[PDB]
């Protein structure tokens, strides 16, 4: 009742760029997608305190990971709910990372062969082959990405810093500069995300409550400030739309100006209502 | 009687061929040991039973039941003389006496003979008379639980004496490359009419080792009583 | 232990022999085929036993860096270390140390049922684990 | 980390009632004690992510869980620092319960022999015999601890509700009714407690803010009052002796009044200072 029904990515604790990827009943460990080819859903049985790893591929609905007993093979099979299809999530406490032990045996657990790109299984021990970084698929997808954030009421416009001392936040046309790009930033700690602008090295996207509703970005070396922290919604049945929340006041969302698709529209907070202007496409820069 | 002699003292393996144109007598295996040492004596298929002496001669272990199969543990010095009494192969295939220095558990068996024991087939009353050895002297039984072994399935043992004392020791017994291993899993058995059961396991092997402490009798019998 | 040819199977069941299935050893239904037969071979030098698949005279079992028994060719882990505990019920260990401990076969049960389980290498402390604990039966 | 340097009890998920308990090097399975014999304390290696598992024993300080390779045995044994004295604390989600593997060989983990009372190292399985509850010693000694409450200022009186229709809460001479006995509960999602006088079948100790700082008992079926619950605090040095403070307000403590003694004085709370008269010990009744 935490992690059930949570759709996540996996990726290797020996290398953290390779992930569990699902293509047509073949598991395999591949680059970020930031796709469904690598989400999966943890799907919880309380009496046996175990859990099936279901992938969220649109095309076969029904397919989970699977234990191919008493081979040393892991593929994704047909539900039929049986024991080689249910895992055991083990969380190492102090590192942040996860042993996933089969549950029809519960000696083995999945070992990930960074060379052959695939997965196998191995008794316990303590080496990082058998450890896993298991994250939502939202963190997993917008950690350290450096993005465009566009209103939906103009796909070619974005949300803008004007200058390297102009720390003030626009609206205005796309051009690439950098000052339109943001890396994006998760604390685990406090559960939210910085949005850092690639013209500034420790310049983060700030409410600046002060002034009302208004926002700004600035130095990020200020610590303690819950308006330099922001909550990311996925808007439901999308692929990149979000709505974007503060947190230190999470009714209020970030606001494009009344709804005015202009260049030098005014970046603000403004308080939620799902409404258009505060609905936001945060994409890959091409 | 002919007695015969193995003039080279042997050490550690050592295999003897009955002639065979001695089988329809009693006869004698005269013998000595390179190294002192507990050994392993018997015939080919622990059959016949065979006696050994110490050379004054003195009666060691063993006794004579026809068709009895046994197994001879002693300790062995090699500044003394051994005998081996043989008794009539009143069926003429040859015999091989097998000598075998021990250096594992089977060490715990000495000085005694070994009763196989093979007819335990099934539940009931079962009971074996030996000649009994004199007090501080030792008998020892190898016998199977009936049933198929599954480290489970379990028979109630009543192992017990008709008129002689004696204290027993019960080993478990495990088979590698290397022969015997023993475990050791109960001691201090008063078996003169004892009324304790013991539960077994079912196809597993075990070993009694009786002492005598009361020579009430000329022989010795031995109940093995299973019930389930 | 006399030399020859065997099947091999688990106390926990009379009718599931061992064979190579992939990569890995298993115990399955009774095929009559060459590959559920096993040639046990003394070897005096180190008093341990080699044992190879009938239906692939030149791989013998061993064990993989994974802790799977395997069927490979020759190499020191291919020597085994039998102890008899029943008629013909052995404990089959590793020759070598393995993380310093006796290691043995080690079939794991769920309530006594074995399908699909592969044979592993686990460690072993005494002779009363049923998981480790397997028939030689000659044949 | 989160647990580094915590002092635990350690329980067996087979049987909650059976607790590592510790003498002389030996270590079994006994009925919870409640004192230092079941006291662990779990002390972090970063590097090896692993924790040695130490017996708070006061006359042995430098004793260690630690697995007698290569027999399948555990005792307690010096600290030397040693592969075979670090254990790998897996928590299983969902489940509440931790497997605790050998560090030295993770093939192995804690099993729990409930009938020889003692434990053992064992492949896995899927049964409780190799899950553990691992509790700070605190929550574990006072979760369902069926206690009498007395001032530190006079240990002959009892906090007591008055009588099973009068709800105030007062000082007065121990008498042994169960007016004057309160059960422990530990609140797993409030991280709080709440005690239970035993007069009755659902009445909490409750401060009753608005009445200011009065405090009386009522009934638990009210469900999102923060001010039925408490955080209790031991005071260093001392066995027995803790600081008890309110949930909704943790600033409020529990207060005799003026640190006055007589039979009938008001029990309240009050702004903490830590003085005596806030200082309070829970104690099996004789």
């Amino acid at each position: 009742n935490s992690l059930n029904d949570k759709i996540v990515t996996i990726s290797c604790k020996a290398d953290t760029n390779l992930f569990f990827y699902q293509v047509a009943g073949n598991v395999s460990l591949f680059q970020q997608t930031r796709n469904y080819l690598e989400r999966w859903r943890l799907i919880y049985d309380s009496n046996k305190a175990a859990y099936k790893i279901k992938s969220m591929d649109i095309h076969n609905t029904n397919l989970v990971l699977t234990w191919n007993a008493p081979t040393h093979n892991i593929s994704t099979q047909q539900d039929s709910n049986a024991d080689n299809q249910y895992w055991l999530l083990l969380k190492d406490i102090g590192n942040n990372s996860f042993i996933i032990a089969s549950y029809k045996n519960p000696n083995l657990v999945l070992y990930a062969d960074t060379v052959a790109r695939n997965l196998k299984l191995s008794t316990l021990n303590n080496s990082n082959y058998i450890k896993f970084i298991i994250e939502d698929y939202i963190i997993s997808d917008l950690n350290n990405f450096t993005c465009k954030i566009s209103p939906i009421l103009d796909l070619n416009k974005v949300v803008q810093q004007v200058d390297v001392t102009n720390l003030n936040v626009n609206l205005y046309t796309w051009d690439y500069g950098r000052n339109q790009k943001w890396t994006i930033r998760y604390n685990e700690e406090k559960a939210a995300y910085q949005f850092f602008n690639t013209i500034l090295s420790n310049g983060v996207l700030t409410w600046i409550f002060s002034n009302g509703n208004t926002v700004r970005v600035s130095s990020s070396n200020d610590q303690n400030n819950d308006a330099q922290y922001w909550l990311i919604n996925p808007v439901s049945d999308t692929d990149e739309t979000y709505t974007i929340t503060n947190l230190r006041d999470t009714t209020k969302a970030l606001d494009l100006y009344g709804g005015q698709t202009a260049n030098g529209t005014a970046i603000q907070v403004f308080n939620y209502h799902g409404d258009d202007n505060q609905k936001w496409n945060i994409r890959n820069p091409p | 009687e002919n007695i015969q002699e193995i003039n080279t003292a042997i050490s550690d393996n050592y295999t003897y061929n009955i002639p065979g144109i001695v089988n329809n007598n009693p006869f004698y295996i005269l013998f000595t040991v390179n190294t002192t040492g507990i050994y392993k004596i018997n015939a080919q298929n622990n059959l016949p039973s065979l006696k050994i002496y110490e050379a004054a001669i003195n009666y060691i272990t063993g006794f004579d039941s026809p068709n009895a199969k046994s197994y001879l543990v002693v300790l062995l010095n090699k500044d003394k003389n051994y005998y081996i009494r043989v008794p009539q192969t009143s069926s003429n295939i040859e015999n091989q006496i097998q000598f075998k220095r021990e250096e594992g558990d089977l060490r715990n068996l000495m000085n005694s003979s070994v009763n196989i024991i093979d007819n335990l087939n099934s539940t009931g009353a079962h009971y074996y008379t030996r000649q009994s050895p004199d007090v501080h002297d030792y008998i020892s039984y190898e016998f199977t639980i009936p049933g198929n072994f599954n480290n489970k399935d379990t028979s109630n043992i009543r192992l017990y004496t008709s008129y002689n004392q004696g204290i027993g020791t019960l080993f478990r017994v495990t088979e590698t490359i290397d022969g015997y291993n023993l475990i050791n899993i109960q001691q201090n058995l008063h078996l003169l009419n004892n009324t304790n059961s013991i539960r077994l396991l079912n196809g597993a092997i075990y070993i009694l080792k009786v002492e005598v402490t009361e020579l009430n009798n000329y022989n010795i019998r031995l109940h093995i009583d299973i019930t389930n | 232990l006399p030399n020859g040819n065997y099947n091999i199977k688990s106390i926990f069941s009379g009718s599931l022999y061992l064979n190579p299935v992939s990569k890995s050893l298993t115990f399955s239904n009774e095929s009559s085929a060459n590959n559920q037969k096993w040639n046990v071979e003394y070897m005096a030098e180190n008093r341990c036993f080699k044992i190879s698949n009938v239906a692939e005279p030149n791989k013998y079992l061993s064990y993989d860096n994974f802790g799977f028994i395997s069927l490979d060719s020759l190499s020191n882990r291919c020597y085994w270390f039998p102890i008899k505990i029943a008629v013909n019920t052995y404990i089959m260990l590793s020759l070598n140390k393995v993380n310093e401990l006796d290691y043995a076969w080690d079939i794991y049960d769920t309530n006594e049922n074995i399908l699909s389980q592969p044979l592993l290498l686990l460690p072993n402390f005494d002779i009363y684990n049923s998981n480790q604990m397997f028939k030689l039966e000659k044949i």
